[PDB]
RNA sequence: CCCUGAAAAUGGAUGGCGCUCAAGCGUGUUACCUAUACUCUACCGUCAGGGUUGAUAUGAUGCCCUGACGAGUAGGCAGGC
RNA sequence: AAUAUGUAAGAAGUCCUUGUUACUUAAUUGAACGUGGACAUUUGAAUGAAGAGCUUUUAGUGGGCCAUUUUUGGUAAGCAG
RNA sequence: AAUACUGCCAGCUGGGACUGAGGACUGCGACGUAAGUCAAGGAUGCUGGCAAUGGUUAUAUGCCGCCCGUCUUGAAACACGGACCAAGGAGUCUAACGUCUAUGCGAGUGUUUGGGUGUAAAACCCAUACGCGUAAUGAAAGUGAACGUAGGUUGGGGCCUCGCAAGAGGUGCACAAUCGACCGAUCCUGAUGUCUUCGGAUGGAUUUGAGUAAGAGCAUAGCUGUUGGGACCCGAAAGAU
RNA sequence: AAUUGUUGAAAGGGAAGGGCAUUUGAUCA
């Protein structure tokens, strides 16, 4: 008994009635996966701006 | 059986073009590379490491990270019926700098440059863009220029 | 035949008076839903939208919680009010002097805020005092702090609490958790 | 409660637009244009007839 | 059998305990019974405690 | 129950709510847990993991009774004594007299450490005791005790 | 309580302002009106017999409608066609001509009918079925006070310069558009002469470029 | 255009009757009939946007205004006998 | 080639000045995050939007077919793909 | 010059069919110098006949209409079951649960294991223990969450101030991601001291958790769904005593 | 109720049965 194989029938009106968006920006984007000497001096960069900041305006 | 592999169905893909072969030109090294500029991706065949997919070839993407020699570019897959990101990794070699963000960034600079000149006055700065208006009305003076009668040729066999 | 962009006769989406049958809930809603509609303030309609929330979606604010709230400067004079339960915190012990209005009210947070100095009153005192809400401020608790909240989103490569009834050892912690087992999640 | 249509009830159109007396007054949509006469140069009637 | 995300739960339940339930239905009885016994035996005991 | 159940609902219509196309039939991915590795192997790897295999020791006579060890964090440490008195020692702060804390008697046999007490003189008696919890009961001017 | 006088007498004296107002504004357009077409007319007649030709400008006006249903429809053409608020069979919306828009229009061509229109019939259908958009609500256009109320920001307050700038695109001419909601109206009076209704008109059938023709086919359409 | 080419089994199909400057064939122009198709109006229900504690007067889950929509197996939810 | 397809067409932007870093440069030479300041009509191509985003639950479904176009096996098939 | 054709009239008029919804006024307008009138946010006036119209059913007339339920892409089929009527008849219950909702208490919560009492299997009251949560991480020994206003930045409803409004400044709960801080495991470097091998202070990680970072949980009830039970109802060819 | 006998009415050129609307007969406020 044969039976049907593979068909993309129907799959682009399935899925297309749920609306599909882009997928939404973040202001921030995720930093994982960068290298990893970038972030251990981008961490003491932030915390010295951070002190600076606080020391200047409280 | 069935063949799905890595480079599955790229005989005319990862191709030099003709009169292209041989080492690659000494100018897309280069470059300075940078995070959060438009570019786009195109494979090269010369050199074995760090292809990209057959569906990320003429991809555009946004850089996030770089390395000692590689890049790291933010592409849109579609798969099912969600928009999702992946990060991938390239040689300095499979990434060519797109234009239009140089377009965009021309066109802001005139902008503001427009607007300061403008503001210096205001009168009708009409900053945005029109697109292709209906052409106006038109004089056409037949001097020299009288129209010839045009007939349809015979079937000449 | 009309070529419909969207679903038709849909709900908004949004509950219109609570499932629940009290009365004296039914008035007060009634009276806020008046406020709302006589009035221009947008105090009476974010009361109205937060007096449609379920017993779930109120969570309970602490007493630490107001008193952070008010170390604010400029909101010391202010009228804190909050929508659903106000319940006793045992790690702290300084409160200062304020007035807060809420559905009910603990025995022990009523107590403490008596013994602090500070008045207790009910939505209705709040209406009549302040009918636009004139120096107030309004909190909302930690709805995404339950039980439940962390259970949800369970998948590989997300790590999300699955639902074991039990915690103790050879629970979910074999083939599926550890590299040395084969994969790790 | 009804939509009353115009070009057809004299008073809803004529609140809807108060030219409506002038118009009919000064019969504005019959006017009779300015007796101009322009003969079209020889050229344009060789071609209108070139064959 | 198997299903969407519920938790793994091991019901005891497969033996012949139809004719093993055992419910008590009578806690009311016998615990006016016990209180009854007690009298009894505290009208027997004589003054002991 | 009967009356609010859907069933009623369901009368009338042949298949009552459960498909035309597939029947109601028994049990047709097996009984109870039928396929851990084969079929239903999704369900087990992508929302169940750790279900199949050995991850430590064999401890025969587990006896609950020697892991007895709760925890206290210093948070919720005044609510031990009474509330007479927890406000009037608040206010008296000395070092002459200290008030005593029986935290065993309250069935908590470890202090952990969390929730910056005020600096006032105060006694625990406690079975067990962490280095952080020690430093902060010590800082305010009091001092941790061992029983057994 | 006797501010009712005062008030009526103001809200009348209001009334008689804004009603000079609409009426000499009315003047002022129909004597821009009559002005350009009798310009155009006598620049026709001097290029004629200055041994010239004329070439007239592109129509800054058109007006799409639907004729195709709902059913056996693809999704992109389904889909641009609704995007010009054309979702009913026999429905009627205005469109500014530009190439994105001439490009619209030609996806859309196979299933709509389009022509340039005169004064006359864009006065009688507004006049006649016009509706519009205030708050997602299908309020009739029977006062001009509404509008007036509404479009005050852009400097509309009679359905004559409402006209005006649906004749005479502007820079009031998009929310202009869509305030006027999409016009259901019945099937023509006289039919659509053509035996075969999805023929181009090049093929002899009513769908397609109607360029002028689409006045009259209005006239009985509504 | 028509014809020979062109022969299958119960008795039959441009539906048949019939039709020959056709009621056959190609094209052109008006008139005529209709679908649960389109416009307006009346009613029902759903949805959405609102008004109505200044009352004796109750059902504010009550009353009223406006507009849009109304097909459907398996199945889901809600209101009722 | 056509069709189809990706990106961008702005306030999460542009520009001026200068604070931090254990990265880096011969080097205040670069990079990231910053502080202060300037640019709201026309906030940066057209159209539209019974509003958009996000979370939980679960019924039924996992045997398809036909129609235009492209096309495989087969001479062909109301054949299979 | 007229005429044909096209388009316009906020030009007039004749004839016919359907509709009468709303129910003291509120608004936009016209006529009228002015009273007042009107075709101006839904029909009134007069007159005639009767005290038959109309509802149900049977027949007749013109048109349409294949037999119910299931399997199936495809049913009315030359596929399946049905001669009829009357009575019975098919997702119920328990244990542990998931989401949601309602109630009560609340960092606590749950009387009914039991005791006292009782108008007596009804109802009322009650002490200690006990289940769950308030601390998690490691196989285990073990250890165990504030450098800070319980951190920095963004979007943020609301609130406060200025501003006629619009808008501008401050605070910004909840939520969304990101950078940081602390806790457990692992890899490390190793401060005084010393039962010379014990002790693990301080500083890190492209490592890792079902963590903390002003608690939110417990008890009951209700729809739906899953597991075990005979499990929506009925049906095997078999096996054992 | 299935089935059947009588009385009264109605219909009947190889089915009956139903819907759209009405005449006719009977009945009905």
């Amino acid at each position: 008994a044969k039976s049907k194989n593979h068909t993309a029938h129907n799959q682009t009106r399935k899925a297309h009635r749920n609306g599909i968006k882009k997928p939404k920006t973040y202001k921030y984007p995720s930093l994982k996966g960068v290298d990893p000497k970038f972030r251990r001096n981008h961490k003491h960069a932030l915390h010295g701006t951070a002190k600076a900041l606080a020391a200047a305006k409280k | 059986g069935k063949s799905h592999g890595y480079r599955s169905r790229t005989r005319y893909m990862f191709q030099r073009d003709f009169r292209k072969h041989g080492a690659v030109h000494l100018s897309t090294y280069l470059k300075v590379y940078k995070v959060g500029d438009i570019v786009d991706i195109k494979a090269n065949g010369s050199i074995q490491k760090g292809m990209p997919h057959k569906f990320y070839q003429g991809k555009t993407g946004v850089v996030y990270n770089v390395t000692k020699s590689s890049v790291g570019v933010i592409i849109n897959k579609m798969v099912g019926n969600r928009y999702l990101e992946k990060r991938l990794n390239l040689r300095v070699e499979h990434i060519k700098h797109s234009k239009c963000r140089q377009e965009f960034l021309e066109r802001v600079k005139a902008n503001a440059a427009k607007r300061a000149e403008a503001k210096a006055q205001g009168v009708a700065v009409q900053l945005k863009r029109q697109p292709a208006q209906p052409r106006e009305s038109r004089i056409v003076s037949t001097e020299g220029n009288v129209p010839q009668t045009l007939a349809p040729v015979p079937y000449e066999t | 035949g009309i070529d419909h962009t969207s679903k038709q006769h849909k709900r908004s989406g949004h509950r219109t008076a609570p499932k629940s049958d009290n009365v004296y809930l039914k008035l007060l809603v009634k009276l806020y839903t008046f406020l709302a509609r006589r009035t221009d303030a947008p105090f009476n309609k974010v009361v109205l939208k937060a007096l449609f929330l379920s017993k779930i979606n109120r969570p309970p604010v602490s007493v630490s919680r107001i008193a952070r709230a008010l170390k604010q400067e400029g909101a010391a004079n202010k009228t804190v009010v909050v929508v659903g339960t106000v319940t006793d915190d045992a790690r702290i012990f300084e409160f200062p002097k304020t007035t807060v209005a809420a559905l009910r009210f603990t025995a022990g947070a009523r107590a403490k805020i008596v013994k602090a100095g500070g008045e207790c009153i009910t939505l209705d005192q709040l209406a009549v005092r302040a009918p636009k809400g004139q120096n107030t401020l309004i909190l909302r608790g930690p709805r995404n702090s339950r039980e439940a909240v962390r259970h949800f989103g369970m998948g590989p490569h997300k790590g999300k609490a699955p639902r074991i009834l039990s915690t103790g050892r050879k629970f979910e912690r074999a083939r599926g958790r550890r590299r040395s087992k084969g994969f790790k999640v | 409660v009804l939509k009353k249509n115009p070009l057809k009830n004299k008073q809803v159109l004529l609140r809807l637009n108060p030219y409506a007396k002038v118009f009919a007054a000064e019969k504005l949509g019959s006017k009779k244009a300015e007796k101009t006469g322009t003969k079209p140069a020889a050229v344009f009637t060789e071609t209108l007839k070139h064959d | 059998a198997i299903s969407k995300n519920l938790p793994i739960l091991k019901n005891h339940f497969r033996k012949h305990w139809q004719e093993r339930v055992k419910v008590h239905f009578d806690q009311a009885g016998k615990k006016v019974s016990r209180r009854n016994a007690r009298a009894t035996r505290a009208a027997k005991i004589a003054p002991r405690p | 129950p009967s009356r609010f159940t859907k069933t009623r609902k369901h009368r009338g219509h042949v298949s009552a709510g459960k498909g035309r196309i597939g029947k109601h039939r028994k049990h047709p991915g097996g009984r109870g847990m039928a396929g851990g590795q084969h079929h239903h192997r999704i369900n087990m790897d992508k929302y169940h993991p750790g279900y199949f295999g050995k991850v430590g020791m064999r401890y025969f006579h587990k006896q609950q009774a020697h892991f007895w060890k709760p925890v206290l964090n210093l948070d919720k440490l005044w609510t031990l004594i009474p509330e007479d008195k927890r406000d009037q020692y608040l206010k008296s702060a000395s070092k002459e007299t200290a008030p005593v804390i029986d935290t065993l008697a309250a069935g908590y046999g470890k202090i952990l450490g969390k929730g910056r007490i005020p600096n006032v003189p105060v006694i625990v008696k406690a079975r067990f005791v962490s280095k952080l919890a020690e430093e902060k009961i010590r800082a305010a001017g009091g001092v941790v005790e061992l029983i057994a | 309580a006797e501010q009712v006088a005062a008030e009526r007498a103001a809200r009348k004296a209001a009334n008689k302002e804004k009603r000079a107002i609409i009426l000499e504004r009315n003047a002022a357009y129909q004597k821009e009106y009559e002005t350009a077409e009798r310009n155009i007319i006598q620049a026709k007649r001097d290029a004629k017999a200055a041994g010239s030709y004329y070439v007239e400008a592109q129509h800054k006006l058109v007006f799409v409608v639907r004729i195709k249903g709902i059913n056996k429809i693809p999704p992109k053409p389904r889909k641009v066609l609704q995007l010009l608020r054309l979702t009913r069979i026999n429905s009627g919306t205005f469109v500014k001509v530009t190439k994105a828009t001439l490009e619209l229009l030609k996806l859309i061509e196979p299933y709509v009918a389009y022509g340039y229109p005169s004064y006359s019939t864009i006065r009688q259908l507004v006049y006649k079925r016009g509706f519009g958009k205030i708050n997602k609500q299908r309020v009739p256009l029977s006062d001009n006070a509404i509008i007036e109320a509404n479009l005050g920001k852009y400097g509309i307050l009679s359905i004559d310069d409402l006209i005006h700038e649906i004749i005479t695109v502007g820079p009031h001419f998009k929310q202009a558009n869509n305030f006027l909601w999409p016009f259901k109206l019945s099937n023509p009076s006289g039919g659509w002469g053509v035996p075969r209704k999805f023929k181009h008109f090049i093929q002899g059938g009513s769908f397609g470029n109607r360029e002028e023709f689409i006045n009259k086919l209005v006239k009985s359409m509504n």
